[PDB]
């Protein structure tokens, strides 16, 4: 959330906000109603974002559901979704909070960490997101669609 | 962010410090390095024991090294971690070297977290290479004064690491073998705990025959918890659920 | 334990005052919403068997849980459980009352996340389980009294987390 | 309602100063066991 | 610490959901009002003093014995010069971190860096709890003074004094 | 509990030893302060209600901890410790009377500042209220049966802090 | 730490006795299965993340634990869980080669089940992930050292229940 | 830490009282006997390491503690526990500079039975060899030094006890 | 010097000098006239102090001159009352300093290290300083003798 | 640091020398002066905030390097300015009392002009306002202590220049 992050770059420094961080605060409150909004868009067309993605995921990565690969068989594809699913969630949490500690305090510290414990490709991992980024901004107008894949770009820049 | 009026700790006994400008005396270069030895282990060391540094304390007193990287090179020594590494937990090994290189108790849980990862992954000079490299380090030793303690009349305290700071800057603090702040910052964030309503010790051994109770003395594993005067303990009962 | 009464009185008497215009504004908020309180708890009375049966049902009822190798696989542990949300509705029933979770925090959640703990109890299952027994709740008390009970629900559920 | 406890150690905070004990604290932190210089830094405060 | 948003967020994170028109009626609660509590958080830090004078000089007028020597009961009260200070240093905390706490919508920054361990300090300490209360309430009425008809900036003002005031506090009942 | 001679007996016992030239110069010691003990102990089962009820009366009873938000505010606190109080007067006589303050550190210390730290209790009032007990009773058996029982109450005032 | 070459020193010195023969028996016992201790450390350092994967797999890597309200549900708790038994791993290793599980308790078992309480963490799975380790472990470094291995293993849960 | 006049100023400053005939008497007293304070904390600084030596020597240099087995044994030990005696000596030598134990109290008493119980020091030999110190320091100083001096080593013993 | 000592542990607190610290720099200018007074008597009868010093040592320690002992031989005998009057010289400026910093930061600091590699027994030169002591107090007055033995008692606590 | 009595031992003894009759003459002569050097130290004491005060209006108050461009214009620089005035003041207090400058070459001097070159101070400009201090502070101490004042306010701007 910008408020809690405003507020804690204040508190180490032990003084109250300054009129910027209050300006900024006002900003965001204000902007809040189509922050919503376009949460509402991406959050209830999960359905054809997930499964876009995972299409043209698996036509860029043939390997991952090739027989043997990591996300081989019925409940492995299944599992690969859930994750693209669990990243999607966290991105509408993102755009509700107006920026990415929700994104990053879940699912990125220590995503390098698990998926090399599970045998999983991060690289895999990072076109999913950035075929849903594709998928997802298609729904979105043009100031939309580019404040939305904000959030996608950061996702993956951590993901690398 | 804290703040303290200036006449506050104007008053009272002046805990002094100890810089190590080459050019002195023989006499202040001494006492300059015992007060580092006193800082570093918790006690004179060379006095009681005849440990000694040749090497370091002549590149110290020529100025070769600065006063930071004389506590750097020995808080990585065999003598620091035959002390201070080995007969503990990392967890505890983490609070005793935040005592030990910035004169002050863990603040807060996300630092634990920052502090005792680089710990786990690099080991201890990576953890001491982490504490003396800081910003905060250089912000009130740079370079040429000995780490002292930042107790209570020194420095605007918060009151979320009181008595757990204050019990850190003790002779006793070796002996608590439990890491005393993860579990504090860990139970500000939780329900109380399943214990009774007096002190953990207050809880006997549910054995055949008793009267036994391990806290005390001899061990000092003691957590004391604010229980309400309202407050009833979850009991487990000796045979199926629900008969409770 | 404590209600809203109890707390503004004790918030008044801590510091030495006379009961001033705060706290008759919280005090005349909690005796508007009374009557609501009470007709919301007769009803969650009346229906407590059938909550918990449906909330059962529509949670953990058909899972792998119930098999064997589950937690609650035999018929002991199956009506352990059972019991424990019925702890859970009374227990909101009461909070809900007073309008103060207080007495959660000293019957409850006093060191259950231990007992499920040293049991075994999967808290997870345990939190939707209580989820469920909320959308249950909250439609047979309607809107009002269901974002009240509501709120002791998520109390419960942050408390066992 | 806060719900773990540090304990509250007995804390004396430092009031002011005196010549009489403005000497045995040098000499107790250093642990320097007061020199015949300061052993000397005692006697006319108790002689005036 | 966290917001209203994040709290709200972490409570539909805990049971893995996507956000319901519940929880989004919820935040726009606190859209609707954000702008109001900006407006007083921009009063307090222009009257921050002046609020702080008129709290303690009705403090001590009211609780005289604050200022009298401690007896032989070595209090922590405002005796000296030194101890006046420090009490008045402790005022103007309380009122910067309610502030911070209305600007939040929430009181988890309270508890996190206000309450978790003040008992134990001031009891080591042997600082007085009920006037430190007292003077806290005062406060909050000082600042609603500034709005009076407008009851939800009433409310919105209570909320972190009345959070303070019953968290210090003993349970006699 | 050891007293003086139980302690004697059990330093020579540990060692397989009889009791020697420094075993009679303890028991010796003990043996001639004994009456004096006896005294002090039958003047302070005298008037234990009036020493209690003065060292309060000098130490906490106008103070701002017996008014509201206190420790000791209303009666169920102040009954509680003037119950401490009459505790700690009557296990000093105890260790008094023993020589040997073992009988304090098992049956009074063993936990003592856990308990208070959980309940809130402020240690340096007690402490206070500890020492202004020792003045009074000092004051009323004199000198050496004064310093006698200033021993223990010292004691307990440093297991306490 | 000792090891136990160490302990068997220690036990002869802390008697001002030269080591006669049982110390002797001792020695020679350590020293003849010195090579396969250090023929199975080699091997466990050589495949240590196969060994926490294929336990992760088998223990809890499917339960509910890992979905929304077990503990290591969120990428952070299951980065420290898998941390968390790299540790158990090395560990029982340094005990395996030393003989001696004095590191165990000096460096892993001091404070360990309390950090886990006050953090939540379900000891039952942990033990049954451990037990889960020491099946592979033993199964990769065969019979004589997979037993070694399984005492400390043991070790491990016998300190943390 | 406070000294006889730090406490003579509290006392009066606590009750808003300027320093009235008893807190000259106090005062008097103290002023007399400082320059017999300041000649025995001379000679205790010229023979300390001596009276440590005869201390130790007399009290236990030849008993089974340190034989093997016993706590001082080895020389870490033995030069650990001659060090304890030089801090005991040393903050005597404070305390009777002062004229008041409040810096025994704060800077050794405190915490320090707790010590000695963890590591297994045994306490009666502690108080022994402190007693034995007490005797050679009074020797060198002469009489009314050496009561003023075994003032405060009977408070640290019975602080310790 | 005590001047130096007081301005030192004056500057580490970063403070000018307290009113006792100057009282005590006051009472020390007083009595330097007696303390040059004393550090005469002391110099100028050094011959008959080393002299009477190293034969009550050589009379109690006769194995540092018996035959092949470390003072063994005209050179070596030399040598040992040549130490004893550096010692002597030592204990001079440190009676006119007022304090042992003179005697301590020449030929106190390190003795145990040179002795030792001289193969010299530090136990002897204790000797040879307590018998120049006691040569030296038998010619001063009793308030004299106490406060010049003051400093031979430090130089033989550090010397054991 | 060295003051006159340590320069004139070392001087003596770096020659394996007794204290012969020129060391006494210069041992006298700062004897005779110590009294004069302690009136001074504390009169400066007393007024070190009013003499600052005094030479920065008579020296750089009203010039352009106080104005935008100049090196003291901002309140941080200003501050700073005025706290290393501070510093000259009392170490050349303390020179005056040691009647030695070393100190000014070991806490002071010993890499001052490579520091105001980096940080681009200029130096005429300091050494000017050390030169209007020297001239309050000798009006106030009066002749004598004035001259001995300002031969460590030269050397102070030697040293600089
Ligand atoms: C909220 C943040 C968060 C994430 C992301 C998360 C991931 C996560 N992914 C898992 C498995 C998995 N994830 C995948 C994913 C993939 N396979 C591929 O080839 C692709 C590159 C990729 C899909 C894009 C597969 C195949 C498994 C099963 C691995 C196995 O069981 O062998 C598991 C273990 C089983 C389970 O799902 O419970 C976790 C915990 N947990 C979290 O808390
Ligand atoms: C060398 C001996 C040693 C150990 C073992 C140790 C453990 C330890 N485990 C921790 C956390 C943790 N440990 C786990 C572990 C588990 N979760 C599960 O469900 C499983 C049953 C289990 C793994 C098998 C988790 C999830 C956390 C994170 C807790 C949190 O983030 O709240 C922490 C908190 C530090 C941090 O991560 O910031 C410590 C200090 N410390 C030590 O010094
Ligand atoms: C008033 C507050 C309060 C609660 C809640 C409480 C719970 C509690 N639950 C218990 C067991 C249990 N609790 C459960 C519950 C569950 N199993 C599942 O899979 C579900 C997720 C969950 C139900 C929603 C089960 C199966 C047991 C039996 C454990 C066993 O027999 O080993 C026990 C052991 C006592 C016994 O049955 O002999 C206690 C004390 N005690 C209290 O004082
Ligand atoms: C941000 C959360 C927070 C708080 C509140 C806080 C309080 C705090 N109050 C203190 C002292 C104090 N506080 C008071 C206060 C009072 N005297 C009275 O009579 C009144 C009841 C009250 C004034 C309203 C006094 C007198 C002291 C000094 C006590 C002493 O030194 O004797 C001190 C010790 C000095 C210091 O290190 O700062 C702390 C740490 N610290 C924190 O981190
Ligand atoms: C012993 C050192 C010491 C002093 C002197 C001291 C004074 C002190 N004077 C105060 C107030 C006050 N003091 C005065 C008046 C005066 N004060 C004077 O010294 C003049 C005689 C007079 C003005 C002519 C007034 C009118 C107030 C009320 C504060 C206000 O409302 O402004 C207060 C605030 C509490 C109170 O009202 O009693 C303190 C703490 N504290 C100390 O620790
Ligand atoms: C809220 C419940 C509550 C009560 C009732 C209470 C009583 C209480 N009454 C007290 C004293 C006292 N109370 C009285 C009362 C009386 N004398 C008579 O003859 C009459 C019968 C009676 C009046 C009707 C007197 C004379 C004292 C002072 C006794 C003394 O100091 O010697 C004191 C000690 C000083 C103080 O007031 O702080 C307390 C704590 N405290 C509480 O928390
Ligand atoms: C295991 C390591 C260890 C050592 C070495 C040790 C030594 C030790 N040597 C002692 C005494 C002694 N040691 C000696 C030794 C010597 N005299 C000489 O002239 C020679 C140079 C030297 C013999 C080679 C003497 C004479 C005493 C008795 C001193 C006395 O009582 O005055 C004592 C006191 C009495 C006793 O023996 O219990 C100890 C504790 N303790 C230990 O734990
Ligand atoms: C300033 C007040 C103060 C005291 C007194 C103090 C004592 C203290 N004594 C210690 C050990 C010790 N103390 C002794 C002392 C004794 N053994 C005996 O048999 C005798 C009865 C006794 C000496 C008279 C010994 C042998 C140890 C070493 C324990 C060990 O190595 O296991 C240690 C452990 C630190 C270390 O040596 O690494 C501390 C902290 N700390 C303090 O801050
Ligand atoms: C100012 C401080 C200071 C001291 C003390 C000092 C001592 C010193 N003593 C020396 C030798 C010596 N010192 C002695 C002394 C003794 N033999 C005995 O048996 C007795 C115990 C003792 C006389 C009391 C002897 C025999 C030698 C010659 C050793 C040799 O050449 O083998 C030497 C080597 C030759 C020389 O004199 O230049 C130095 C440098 N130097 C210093 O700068
Ligand atoms: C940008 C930050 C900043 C400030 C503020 C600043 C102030 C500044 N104030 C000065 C004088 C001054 N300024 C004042 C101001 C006032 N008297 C009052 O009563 C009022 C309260 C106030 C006017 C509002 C006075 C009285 C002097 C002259 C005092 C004297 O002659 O010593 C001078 C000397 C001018 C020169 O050298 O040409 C400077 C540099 N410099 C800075 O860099």
């Amino acid at each position: 959330s910008i408020v809690t992050k405003s507020i804690v770059n204040a508190d180490a420094e032990a003084r109250y906000l300054s009129p910027g961080e209050l300006d900024r605060i006002k900003s965001f409150v204000l902007s809040g109603q189509r922050r919503l909004r376009i949460a509402q868009t991406l959050t209830e067309n999960r359905e054809r974002i997930v499964k876009q993605g995972g299409q043209q995921l698996f036509q860029r990565r043939p390997d991952v559901v090739s027989p043997g690969g990591n996300a081989y068989g019925e409940e492995m594809t299944a599992t690969c979704l859930r994750d693209l699913d669990y990243y999607l969630r966290l991105v509408t949490y993102g755009i509700i909070a107006g920026d990415v500690t929700p994104i990053e305090e879940i699912g990125l510290v220590g995503v390098k960490e698990m998926y090399s414990a599970l045998g999983t490709p991060i690289s895999g991992v990072a076109e999913g997101i950035r075929c849903m980024k594709d998928v997802a901004c298609s729904l979105l107008s043009g100031e939309d669609a580019a404040e939305v894949g904000f959030y996608f770009d950061y996702t993956l820049a951590a993901m690398q | 962010g804290l703040r303290l009026p200036q006449i506050y700790a104007k008053a009272g006994i002046s805990r002094q410090k100890f810089v190590m400008k080459p050019g002195l005396s023989t006499d202040e270069k001494q006492s300059v390095i015992s007060a580092c030895y006193r800082q570093v282990f918790e006690r004179d060391i060379s006095k009681a024991y005849g440990f000694s540094f040749s090497v370091l304390e002549s590149q110290v007193k020529n100025g070769q090294i600065s006063i930071k990287e004389f506590v750097r090179s020995l808080g990585k020594s065999s003598v620091y971690q035959k002390q201070f590494y080995q007969p503990y937990v990392n967890s505890r090994v983490v609070e005793l070297a935040f005592r030990h290189f910035l004169g002050r108790n863990l603040s807060s849980l996300a630092e634990f977290q920052k502090f005792f990862a680089i710990l786990s992954k690099k080991g201890l000079t990576g953890l001491v290479d982490s504490l003396i490299n800081s910003r905060e380090y250089s912000d009130y030793f740079n370079e040429e004064t000995v780490p002292y303690i930042r107790g209570f009349g020194e420095e605007p305290q918060e009151c979320r690491n009181w008595g757990t700071q204050i019990d850190l800057f003790q002779y006793s603090a070796p002996f608590r073998k439990v890491p005393q702040s993860i579990t504090l910052f860990s139970d500000y964030l939780k329900a109380l705990p399943d214990q009774h309503p007096y002190g953990r010790g207050n809880d006997p051994l549910l054995i055949q025959f008793g009267a036994i109770f391990p806290i005390g003395t001899k061990n000092l594993k003691q957590n004391p918890a604010p229980f309400g005067k309202d407050t009833r303990r979850l009991l487990i009962r000796r045979g199926p659920g629900i008969y409770n | 334990m404590q209600d809203a009464i109890t707390s503004v009185i004790n918030a008044a008497d801590v510091q030495g005052k006379y009961l001033d215009a705060n706290s008759v504004e919280k005090l005349r908020g909690y005796f508007q919403t009374g009557e609501l309180r009470v007709r919301a708890a007769a009803t969650i009375a009346a229906n407590a068997a059938t909550i918990i049966k449906e909330a059962v049902a529509k949670s953990l009822l058909y899972s792998d849980i119930t098999r064997p190798g589950g937690n609650m696989y035999t018929t002991r542990r199956y009506a352990a459980c059972i019991r424990d949300l019925d702890y859970y509705l009374r227990y909101a029933t009461y909070g809900m009352l007073a309008g103060d979770p207080s007495i959660l925090d000293e019957r409850v959640l006093n060191g259950l996340k231990e007992t499920y703990n040293s049991l075994g109890v999967p808290i997870g299952a345990t939190i939707q389980a209580i989820q469920a027994m909320k959308e249950v709740t909250g439609s047979l008390v309607g809107s009002d009294a269901g974002k009240e009970m509501g709120l002791y629900f998520d109390y419960i559920c942050s408390g066992l987390s | 309602v806060t719900k773990a406890s540090g304990g509250s150690p007995v804390v004396k905070p430092q009031l002011y100063k005196t010549a009489s004990m403005l000497t045995i604290a040098q000499a107790e932190q250093q642990d320097r066991f007061l020199e015949l210089g300061e052993l000397n830094q005692l006697v006319s405060f108790l002689n005036t | 610490m966290q917001d209203i948003i994040t709290s709200v967020i972490n409570q539909y994170d805990l049971s893995g959901r996507y956000l319901d028109i519940k929880g989004i009626n919820q935040i726009n609660n606190y859209f609707d009002t954000g702008l109001k509590r900006l407006m007083i958080a921009k009063l307090i830090n222009k009257e921050a003093t002046n609020l702080i004078k008129e709290a303690s000089e009705l403090l001590f007028i009211e609780q005289p014995e604050l200022l009298r020597p401690c007896g032989n009961a070595f209090i922590g009260n405002a005796y000296t010069t030194r101890r006046y200070a420090a009490c008045i240093r402790d005022i103007e905390y309380y009122l910067r971190y309610s502030a911070y706490s209305i600007i939040a919508g929430n009181n988890s920054i309270l508890d996190e860096r206000v309450l978790d361990g003040l008992k134990e300090t001031y009891n080591s300490l042997l600082v007085p709890i009920g006037p430190t209360i007292r003077v806290i309430q005062l406060l909050k009425e000082i600042i609603q003074k500034k709005f009076s008809t407008e009851n939800i900036e009433n409310a919105i003002i209570a909320e972190p004094f009345d959070y303070l005031a019953i968290n210090l506090s003993d349970k006699n009942l």
